[PDB]
């Protein structure tokens, strides 16, 4: 099998290491290529190393920054990444190259993820979304939170039937926002109280907030 | 470099054939094989020389080169074979591996149950930091698939617009979000609105004003 | 009469741990038997797998563990397959299970040509008596029912009255014994059957061996040739995917110099490839190289070689 | 090994079909039959299929309701199951079957439940088992539900200590009710909340349920 | 067709003989194989052709056939030992497989807990809905088998019954349930009903009243 590893997020200028670790003994006789792909668009190919490292090839996509290297001694193929930017952002991912008729990839990895954006760490401001079908939809918007994830409950999991909470938009700025939601019975309200905990556990940021602006 | 169709559609034991297009430099002088890329995996190789199957593949996958173009069979469709598909080949011009965009083949086993939609205005807590954000919820459709317009009262609006793609939800449908920035005074201004989600064709639109509940 | 060439498949075995022997004429099959002898300029016809079907119970367990009776009246049904083949003049090659169809196929050879003789390539001499071994062993046992100076020996069994003993002990030749029961080996000693075991091999040559073979069959006249290869007879590591595999056996080398030099006299009638069993097999490469060497067997008989052949006057 | 699926709950009248995955490559070769227990029940021997499906053999229980079939090039063995009732509700067991002086099954599989009840699907009234050895046992009753499980907590799992839940009993119907119980002490039962809550997630059934009718 | 007795007994160390009787069509004429059922799994092969062991069985097992009857001798009886025992063989009347019914064999190495009982009357909320339930919990017992008796004051009830089977706890003792279903007016118009549970022949037997705690 193919492995890769060593993706994360780095920032714009930044440089990055992947490594591939190949299973087959006959990985050192053998071209492997990496191609990366950007977040859900196509496949690039972007470098492609011989069995020994005497020829390498690069894109122009990714030339002249990114080195592509291996060490048969220790069955690893690796990728350094200089000057880093948005554009680069996708999975890479390793794979073994072969020729018979023409050229095929019979071999490839997981993937790993590098992601390139600007934006720094920091927590989310959550709003509640009061409610105004008998059944009632109230929730929370977690807004501007960098990076993901975020962790959220309502009334700590006691709540559990009826929550839906949403995949996050990533916003053009680079910043996430995600919409917290659960369906109630309308004579509900009153009584029992509505509660989203929220966690945004690289922050550190805890936020417990209270659903019941209705106003009727 | 080469051009392949983004889509393609079928109900469980059917057939279709994904076609990839090239030039001299490369299709009509080079090799072509076909990658399965199973939705959130790494691809597989299915077929290297336009046609030759590899092992444990069935031979309901079928690969053919003519000149300057190419095309994957695939018969008796089944669920678990919906992913992209994407072909690849050398071109003697630039000195380089080419590969399609992809396609993306959906297996509809499934009925084409239309959005549940719900919009919320913007809050108090909101509004008194002097911003708003309309959020628009769009949940269990199928085909995984969908359009948003949003209309503030009947005038279209693309600005301050970031909406999700598709996921898939418990049930293997799928749910979507949209969110709309305005200005409070952009919120205030208007007398409505609305949030309009296309579904294979069919439109869902949900309003919302500045008056309470 | 041997100017064409017939594919008869007859999966017959006795069940127990050796059943998996009747699913031989599908691997030799799956190793491309037909594409090699169509490539040989061989016109063929495949005469298909015969109906195995146990007498006269056919409830599951008896598919598992088969009678004697039931083998007997499959090899009569054999014989007459075999007799109509050569009768259309056509060199017969049955893939097998169990050595046992020896006695369906040289009863149908026999008959169109009695003045026939055989080459018993195996590890053992598959001669003993019903009275000499386990009612199991009737794969090990088809040569005293053939043989005609047995007769006194030898009692009927129901399935068996048909069979004529269409052999003297002076027209069977033996190559390659290593296992051989005290019963068997008297009886190769007292009625005077000659045989190359691996230790005559071993001292005189595989070369030596052939010579000293056809003077004893086609010296003095020319006969039909029935060679019954048992895949056995090859040393294990050759073919592993057999119910009695022992030590010590041909190379690849002999067993392709036997078929070669039986193809050389241009008087081979039938042939006979038994014992290959897949489900003996370590793996699926074991299965495949043994039906492989088994197809080797076969296209060197019927004329394949290790240095060339055929026709070519090559263009500039 | 042997490995079978595609068991459940089928309604009386119903089709259903289990696959046997096998890992010789030897599985061609080789007969392999089907075997059913009935729920603590014995072993009764259902079909068997020949190492090409040329041949099959079936028990006068299920005969010409049930098929037996397989695809070499799949490693796979089939079932296919009409006209289903409450007496094939079993575990089913692919095995492979071999010879030797007699026959002998020496390869199994894990197995694969099918139910046939005629029971459609529903969620539980829940009854509190008040208190009248120092210590008291308090509980709930989960009556008539369809199918299992009912997952149930006390003070939402903050009760931990002490908490006995039974394994169910189907009832003659085909509709499930189970006990849970705590032991408390006799001084605690004024001044501390008594809740078990209970799911029934299939039907998306969550009851809350208060303990205290002591009288005393 | 096959005839095994049900159940089987002994402490750790020890040894037992299962015997499986059938007739002249099977046993009197065909091999019988000894198959191990640990509870909650599949069953395993342990002998074939009546005393063939199979690999890594130790030679603990031992089988053994005469005529019309067959036997499974264990010795230096373990835990991890204790399972269901069934005989196989070939049956030449109706042309089947056959079985016998199973051997429970339990390995006593822990001490006989007489079950702690548990019974409650019918809840207000129940008997408001025109129902009425006893329920009768059983726990904390080894060896894992018990037998249920309800009585209304001094009369017998079969009517309404539903007992579960043992089941393991946390500590490998065992817990069993017992349900009674009454109209509310049985509930009301007898003294007392009492639930009689018989563990290793010795009885624990509660009792409850209409009359509140
Ligand atoms: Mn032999
Ligand atoms: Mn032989």
């Amino acid at each position: 099998q193919l492995l890769e590893s060593g993706g994360g997020l780095v920032r714009p200028g930044g440089s990055l290491r992947l490594s591939c670790a190949a299973s087959e003994f006959t990985f050192r006789y053998d071209y492997h290529v990496w191609v990366r792909q950007a977040p859900g668009k196509g496949l690039e190919w972007v470098s492609a190393i011989s069995g020994s490292g005497g020829s390498t090839y690069y894109a122009d996509s990714v030339k002249s920054r990114f080195t592509i290297s291996r060490d048969n001694s220790k069955n690893t193929l690796y990728l350094q990444m200089n000057s880093l930017r948005a554009e680069d952002t996708a999975v890479y991912y390793c794979a073994r190259l072969r020729a018979d008729l023409g050229l095929y990839m019979d071999l490839w990895g997981r993937g790993t993820l590098v992601t390139v954006s600007s934006a720094s760490t920091k927590g989310p401001s959550v709003f509640p979304l009061a409610p105004s079908g008998g059944t009632a939809a109230l929730g929370c918007l977690v807004k501007d939170y960098f990076p993901e994830p975020v962790t959220v409950s309502w009334n700590s999991g006691a709540l559990t039937s009826g929550v839906h909470t949403f995949p996050a938009v990533l916003q053009s700025s680079g910043l996430y926002s995600l919409s917290s939601v659960v369906t109630v019975p309308s004579s509900s309200l009153g009584t029992q109280t509505y509660i989203c905990n929220v966690n945004h556990k690289p922050s550190n940021t805890k936020v417990d907030k209270r659903v019941e602006p209705k106003s009727c | 470099v080469l051009t392949q169709p983004p889509s393609v559609s079928a109900a469980p034991g059917q057939k279709v054939a994904v076609s990839c297009s090239g030039s001299s430099s490369n299709i009509g002088s080079h090799y072509v094989s076909w990658y399965q890329q199973l939705p959130g995996t790494a691809p597989k190789l299915l077929i290297y020389d336009n046609s030759e199957r590899t092992s444990g593949i069935p031979d309901r996958f079928s690969g053919s080169k003519s000149g300057t173009s190419a095309t994957l069979g695939i018969t008796g469709l089944q669920t678990g074979d919906e992913a992209d598909y994407y072909c690849g080949t050398w071109d003697e011009l630039t000195s380089n591996l080419v590969f399609g965009g992809g396609t993306r083949l959906t297996v509809l086993g499934q009925p084409k149950a239309a959005p549940s939609v719900t919009l919320f205005p913007p809050s108090s807590e909101e509004l008194q930091a002097n911003k708003a954000t309309l959020v628009c919820l769009i949940s269990d459709f199928y085909p995984g698939a969908v359009t948003v317009a949003w209309k503030a009262d009947s005038s279209p609006v693309k600005a301050g617009v970031e909406t999700t793609t598709p996921s898939k939800q418990s049930n293997n449908k799928y749910a979507a979000s949209s969110y709309l920035s305005l200005t409070p005074e952009q919120w205030k201004s208007h007398r409505s609105y609305s949030c309009q989600v296309t579904h294979e064709g069919s439109t869902v639109e949900k309003t919302v004003a500045p008056t309470e509940c | 009469m041997v100017h064409s060439v017939a594919v008869i498949g007859a999966p017959f075995s006795q069940g127990q741990k050796r059943k998996g022997v009747e699913h031989g004429p599908a691997a030799i099959r799956e190793a491309g038997l037909m594409k090699r002898l169509s490539s040989l300029g061989c016109h063929l016809k495949d005469f298909g797998d015969l109906s195995f079907t146990p007498v006269p119970k056919d409830d599951l367990y008896n598919n598992l563990i088969v009678n004697p009776r039931s083998v007997g009246l499959a090899n009569q049904e054999l014989a007459e397959v075999v007799s109509r083949a050569v009768s259309d003049g056509y060199s017969c090659v049955t893939l097998g299970g169990d050595h046992s169809l020896a006695i369906g196929t040289i009863s149908g050879h026999a008959r169109h040509c009695p003045d026939l003789c055989v080459v018993w390539v195996d590890a053992h001499a598959d001669i003993n008596t019903p009275l000499t071994t386990s009612s199991g062993n009737l794969h090990g046992q088809p040569v005293s029912f053939l043989l005609r100076e047995l007769q006194d020996k030898v009692p009927q069994l129901p399935g068996f009255s048909w069979i004529k003993p269409c052999i003297s002990s002076a027209s069977i030749v033996y190559i390659g014994l290593r296992d051989v029961d005290p019963p068997e080996h008297f009886i190769l000693k007292n009625y005077d059957i000659q045989y190359f075991s691996m230790r005559d091999i071993d001292r005189l040559g595989i070369q030596k061996v052939m010579e000293r073979t056809f003077d004893l069959l086609i010296g003095k006249r020319q006969r039909p040739i029935h060679l019954s290869f048992d895949i056995d007879a090859f040393d294990p590591t050759l073919a592993p995917a057999t119910g009695t595999p022992v030590v010590g056996g041909l190379t690849y080398r002999e067993g392709m110099y036997i078929a070669e030099e039986i193809h050389n006299t241009g008087l081979l009638s039938a042939l006979d490839l038994v014992e290959v069993n897949p489900q003996l097999a370590t793996s699926e490469e074991e299965a495949k190289t043994t039906a492989n060497l088994a197809v080797d067997v076969i296209a060197s008989s019927f004329g394949q070689t290790r240095e060339g052949g055929h026709i070519v006057y090559d263009q500039l």
